[PDB]
RNA sequence: AGCGUGCUACUUAUACUUCACCGUGAUUGCUGUUUUGACGCUUUCACGAGUAGGCAGGCGUGGAGGUCAGUGACGAAGCCUU
RNA sequence: UUGCUUAAUUGAACGUGGACAAUUGAAUGAAGAGCUUUUAGUGGGCCAUUUUUGGUAAGCAGAACUGGCGAUGCGGGAUGA
RNA sequence: GCCUAGACCGAGGACUGCGGUUUUUACCUAGGAUGUUGGCAUAAUGAUCUUAAGUCGCCCGUCUUGAAACACGGACCAAGGA
């Protein structure tokens, strides 16, 4: 979808044995706040012993990108069911901003195992800063030196129906 | 033959919404039938007591 | 064929509970119910006289007689479009008092007491019982509790 | 006999909303705010971009 | 679309206008229609309500019943309105001076209440000396008297009245009305 | 509106400070929704239906305000397949009641063209103007019941852009029943 | 065929007041006088024309 | 122009919103201006699927009482007819 | 008050007299509530989700809850209770 | 807050009301369309019938859970017919 990064606080509701609950935070790639909340307790309940109504969200945030004009490659760790068990994939992507390679993201996994977005868990966005970071070989070959390649076969896309002209596809 | 349906509840809560489910109407005074006997024998004399004794008192106010 | 006699269906409902046969406590012999009283029905399998119908088993009712070792109760049972009134005489082994007036009627009380407080006092008093509002704002220290990131974990086997 | 909308017509709205000219006359929907220039997240909020 | 939570186009129920077609009754209906729409008085409403009621619904009121009302607690002098006829009662051993407003009386009734000294007006008469009703004190016959009410409800344990043409005792006495002849109900 | 804007610039303060002082202001739970029943009148169980009814909600796009409590929430959440519910801003109630606003009178649903509309029903619960009605709306207020039941419930019209793709699932799964709590605005505004 | 009755009236009704009144008609700021102009309709269309006045009618 | 996924716009039900009209139910008011229709007029609001079935208001046919001092051999009734 | 009950002047039941007013004691809603008479048709059902029994299974036979078709047109599923 | 393009409609029929401007017992955009211009009245307009085009439309009655049915009755018309 068209997401954005979110910053989630939340605790379990204050208690007389324990007034002052330990604050845990998460990042969640949601299109909005609604789904950002909701995904949140969706994993605390994986991993904790609260509730939606036995806890307490204490802040949403959006977290937007250091440097959104920067070229970056990250790694992505997921964990996403398929129709036979439970995988663990770790995937590459190259973009500009966070949650572009997120978004990129599941659209790979939709394209190439069939995979939906509630089917998806991401463990771990990673900024890959050294080449050496850099497994997957489909990405690699965007990182080497003095980078030319032409764009064959260019298709322009008419106004009118007719074209009285023969066609060309120089570029 | 003539196998046919045995019995269902289909249906049967619609037509018992229609126009209930009505809940009886309460009175004050609930009638004292099934109470026992010795109880009620007594109760009758106890009302009619009551009812002289509250008739005397009354009758002083008018004369 | 269909066996549909008196007690069918009963073998859980009217078993003792575990570790709980033998004599009745006489508590259940002391207590002291009056006409108007309010009553669960349970019914109790070690006594087969003055067993309520399955029916029953768990109704609460109207106390409306009094007898030498049993109570009249009173049931409102649906039988098609209606109730129906019933009137059921359980020995006092199958009744119990039912508790939800005892916390009724200590509201009465406590509303009469708090009542009288504001009238001395020639303010007003609300006494309505409220539900649970929506939590109001607060702010959240993070001195000590600074927030701690959860990701969710990797898939593993455990067997 | 016709239902008039006050968001529409003005003196329908000035019937129902004495207020609205008084709204108008100082600007309130475009009421300017004078406050300092201050970042409070430049401490531990900055926990938001890693933690 | 639309959930309706109650039957649509449902009529009141009551009736708004009488069944009959005289004229006179419908005159005053236009007097107290005119009454209970211009003086707010209780009394003129209940009246107009009264004008549209059946024959059954308004059954005889006997001249004892007003005795009777007439016995109340300072209710000797008030005027007793009657929406309908009033019946002669021969078991009576005096009958008091009072006013009455009927629909109807009969021959013995209007005979006995103006021997005694008293009125017997009609319902018009009522509203020039009391267009709201003052002093007055309105009275109705019994309803369940009727003997078709007494097969109303009939059932097993009721105590209501089979509908029989023949009383006997060979009709409808021997199996379910005794238990030397099986059960009773 | 004076009382509106302080409450307003105190929340943000109250945020700015709380950001200062490395702790965490957690905003106060909305007291009001406002829910739209979006599914038609066919094939709903017992239980739902029931209570669609008692919220007033007995057509397609009708809107009505709920203050929320633990009774209310269990209320809207049998039926959440059925309603989008949100939490309404002043300017959307504004508008609601300006444009659709209409009151009970004598069970008939009168347009509140007029302030003596208003005064004749509400006077004794001291609501003296539409201003009056929508400060009692908006601020949940001691005579809540009473001015929310004297509004008919509000009939919209189907949203200008449409709905999304699919209706009828929850708005966290990309439907439009259920809590949507800031997005009810656009909503309104598209079928207001 | 059933007669007509005595309190069909006959009589036209008084029109309501109504509140029409006119404002003035406000033109587009591209005319001009001295502005050039084309006909569309009627016997010169197709002329180009001189806007001189804008009549009160 | 296939499959998985996302977005923007666009298309249209006897559905929703506004308006008109018809009917039903409720409702406002109407007699010193009631004024030859109060079984009438009038205001307002809501509603309108339907077999079996119930009820209401109406249309038409043969004859009877009353009335139109009704039509008619200068053409009744019947029949044919964008 | 009683003939019931208590060892009793104890209780039981029903009462007289007095105090506590709209936050009269949760929420929401209420084209209002209650009551009565009388009579029609019907008493072959079927389908979908979900629970479920027999059966290899069945557009099979039998149940539970709800919603529908029957009794229903209209937009979509090309076509279809 | 402001400017701006288009479409559909005009119910009602002396006055009464709520407001606003008040330079005013006055006026208004404020309890529902008026003003003006041209044309026509041998006609512009409206309706019906026949036909063409587009689109939709299976043969009615009946028993039936289910009928257009490869289920039954029905060639047609008049009069009688429960």
């Amino acid at each position: 979808s068209r997401l954005n990064e979110y910053q989630v606080i939340g605790r379990n509701l204050p208690t007389e044995s324990v007034p002052e609950p330990k604050l845990f935070r998460m990042r969640i790639f949601a299109p909005n706040t609604v789904v950002a909340k909701s995904r949140y307790w969706y994993f605390l309940q994986k991993l904790h012993k609260v509730k939606k109504a036995s806890g307490e969200i204490v802040s949403v945030n959006i977290i937007s990108e250091a440097k959104p004009t920067k070229v970056k490659t990250f790694g992505i760790w997921l964990r996403y069911e398929s129709r036979s068990g439970i995988h663990n994939m770790y995937k590459e992507y190259r973009d500009v901003t966070r949650v572009g390679a997120v978004e990129t993201m599941y659209q790979d996994l939709a394209a190439r195992h069939r995979a939906r977005f509630r089917s998806i868990h991401i463990l771990k966005v990673v900024e890959l800063e050294k080449t050496d970071d850099v497994k997957r070989q489909y990405v690699k070959q965007f990182l080497t030196k003095d980078l030319k390649f032409p764009l064959p076969h260019r298709v322009q896309k008419s106004k009118k129906l007719f074209q009285a002209t023969a066609p060309t596809t120089f570029y | 033959m003539a196998k046919s349906k045995n019995h269902t509840a289909h249906n049967q809560t619609r037509k018992a919404h229609r126009n209930g489910i009505k809940k009886p109407k309460t009175y004050k005074y609930p009638s004292l039938k099934g109470v026992d006997a010795k109880f009620k024998r007594n109760h009758r004399y106890a009302l009619h007591g009551t009812a002289k004794a509250l008739a005397k008192a009354r009758a002083e106010k008018s004369a | 064929g269909k066996s549909r006699g008196y007690r069918s269906g009963t073998r859980y409902a009217f078993q003792r509970d575990f570790k709980k046969h033998g004599a009745i406590p006489l508590s259940t012999y002391l207590k002291v119910y009056k006409v108007g009283d309010i009553v669960d029905i349970k019914a109790n399998g070690s006594i087969q006289k003055g067993m309520p119908h399955k029916y029953y088993h768990g109704k609460t009712g109207i106390v409306y007689n009094v007898t030498k070792s049993s109570v009249g109760v009173i049931i409102n049972k649906v039988v098609g479009n209606r109730y129906i009134e019933k009137r059921v005489n359980l020995r006092v082994e199958h009744v119990k008092h039912s508790a939800c007036r005892q916390e009724f009627l200590n509201r009465v009380k406590s509303n009469a007491a708090k009542k009288r407080e504001a009238k001395a006092n020639g303010e007003t008093v609300y006494l309505k019982r409220q539900a649970a509002k929506p939590r109001g704002s607060r702010i959240i220290s993070t001195e000590g509790n600074i927030p701690q990131t959860l990701a969710p974990v990797a898939y593993e086997t455990f067997i | 006999v016709l239902k008039k909308n006050p968001l529409k017509n003005k003196q329908v709205l000035l019937r129902l909303n004495p207020y609205a000219k008084a709204y108008a006359a100082e600007k309130v929907g475009s009421a300017k705010v004078e406050q300092a220039k201050v970042k409070p997240s430049k401490g531990q909020f900055a926990e938001v971009l890693k933690n | 679309g639309r959930d309706h939570t109650s039957k649509q186009h449902v009529r009141s129920g009551h009736r708004t206008a009488p069944k009959s077609d005289n004229v006179y009754l419908q005159l005053l209906v236009k007097l107290y229609s005119f009454l209970a729409r211009r003086t707010d008085a209780p009394f003129n409403k209940v009246i107009l309500k009264s004008l549209f009621l059946s024959k059954i619904n308004r059954p005889p009121v006997s001249v004892s019943r007003i005795s009777r009302a007439l016995k109340q607690k300072g209710a000797a002098e008030k005027t007793i309105v009657v929406v309908g006829t009033v019946t002669d009662d021969n078991r009576l051993l005096e009958f008091p001076k009072a006013t009455i407003a009927a629909l109807r009386f009969t021959a013995g009734a209007k005979d006995r209440i103006l021997k005694n000294g008293g009125e017997a007006i009609t319902l018009d008469q009522l509203a020039l000396r009391a267009p709201k009703g003052q002093n007055t004190l309105i009275v109705r016959g019994p309803r369940n008297s009727r003997e078709a009410v007494r097969h109303f409800g009939f059932g097993p344990h009721k105590g209501k009245a089979p509908r029989i043409l023949s009383k006997g005792r060979k009709f409808e006495r021997a199996r379910g009305r005794r238990r030397s002849r099986g059960f009773k109900v | 509106q004076k009382e509106y804007t302080e409450a307003e610039r105190s929340v943000i303060k109250a945020k700015r400070d709380a950001k200062a002082s490395n702790s965490y202001y957690v905003d106060a739970q909305p007291k009001l929704v406002f829910v739209v029943r979006i599914k038609g009148i066919n094939k709903i169980p017992p239980k739902p239906r029931k209570v669609l009814q008692l919220l007033r909600l007995t057509q397609i796009n009708a809107g009505v305000f709920v203050r929320l409590t633990k009774a209310t929430s269990e209320l809207i959440k049998l039926a959440e397949p059925y309603v989008a519910y949100g939490y309404p801003s002043l300017s959307t109630i504004r508008q609601l009641v300006y444009k659709r606003g209409f009151g009970k009178v004598n069970k008939q649903r009168i347009a509140l063209s007029d302030n003596a509309i208003i005064e004749a029903n509400l006077g004794k619960f001291n609501i003296l103007s539409i201003e009056d009605l929508i400060h009692e709306i908006y601020t949940v207020g001691p005579n809540f019941k009473q001015v929310s039941n004297f509004l008919w419930p509000f009939k919209l019209s189907n949203p200008n852009g449409g709905f999304r793709a699919r209706k009828f699932q929850h708005f966290i799964q990309g439907g439009d029943t259920g809590n949507r709590e800031q997005f009810i605005n656009a909503l309104v505004k598209q079928m207001n | 065929q059933v007669a007509p009755k005595w309190y069909q009236s006959e009589d036209v009704p008084a029109p309501k007041q109504t509140r029409k009144t006119a404002r003035p008609q406000k033109l587009r700021a591209s005319l001009v006088p001295g502005t050039v102009l084309i006909l569309l309709a009627g016997r010169f269309r197709g002329k180009r024309v001189v806007y001189l006045k804008n009549l009160e009618d």
